[PDB]
């Protein structure tokens, strides 16, 4: 949950 | 209207390290800015979870150096919970503001229209988050304290020290 | 001869970010010296950095499992959720003895996952728990701040899941 | 689950 790293 | 200002008091590993102060983009995302503002004051009372709608005593449960620091889980304190002033979830409002600088405050979520109470503060520009997370404010004081929290994180997001919002509220 | 008095240590406690006071313990070095020493040393932090890579210290840890009318449990300084921790003797150390009984509230006892798996996690009873005799090594007792123990206990649930964050903000030995 | 039961 939260922002993913790309 | 003025942009609302709110504050976190922060302790790291049990030590007071100072204050973060945010300004909220109520001129751009008023529903999202309001959710965070009222969660800083706790004024809404008790939520559907049975616990106070307040960031007081919450942790930055996911910390990733050179990415962001994330908090706001006041029902499970571990990233599995939280609740907004509009319900368990509320819609993405808009994506007018880009994740193009450190110190932006943005909504954590599990996909479109799943905002709750969890938020993150960026420590780098994160353009791949544009269009997926609503940016609703920014750090105006205490970016170094954001860096002190960041320094306790790991690539997996697991914190190596407990960073706590010991008190919070609105500056008015 | 030898007549070393019992060591005394302390936790400073915050609940939901608010300073609430100090718990003071006395440790039974006369009965369980090895277990007592581990806890004493994790209060001062004197052993430095552990095999986990993290300080061998209770400072900044939480009470991650709180069960009203049972006990409050903390001491996980490597994963802060009950899955971690380590002792000053390694990842785990053996049960020393079971001489002291869980026969009153405010006893300090080692949490474990079965025989001879003591690490750094401990609990403080808030009731008599005689069904833990022979399975958890009691090594100290609270001598000040039992009311703070109850304030921590009041944040508990049946599941042990905490409803508020109770932290050891500072800790050490009183020498 | 770890700890006393």
């Amino acid at each position: 949950y939260g922002p993913k790293w790309n | 209207l003025k942009r609302p200002k709110t504050f976190f008091d922060i302790s790291i590993r049990g030590d007071k390290v100072g204050k973060i102060v945010f300004e909220l983009f109520n001129d751009i995302v008023p529903k999202t800015a309001e959710n965070f503002r009222a969660l800083c004051t706790g004024e809404k009372g008790i939520g559907k979870s049975g616990m106070p709608l307040s960031y007081k005593g919450t942790m930055f449960h996911r910390i990733i150096p050179q990415f962001m620091i994330q908090g706001g889980d006041f029902t499970r304190f571990n990233g599995t919970g939280g609740e907004s002033i509009y319900g368990m979830k509320f819609d993405d409002e808009n994506f007018k503001v880009k994740h193009d600088k450190p110190g932006l405050l943005s909504m954590a979520n599990a996909g479109p229209n799943t905002n709750g109470s969890q938020f993150f503060i960026t420590t780098v520009e994160t353009p791949w988050l544009d269009g997926h997370h609503c940016v609703f404010g920014q750090v105006i004081e205490g970016m170094d304290i954001v860096k002190q929290i960041e320094s306790c994180g790991t690539e997996s997001g697991r914190p190596r020290a407990m960073c706590m919002v010991t008190d919070c509220g609105e500056m008015k």
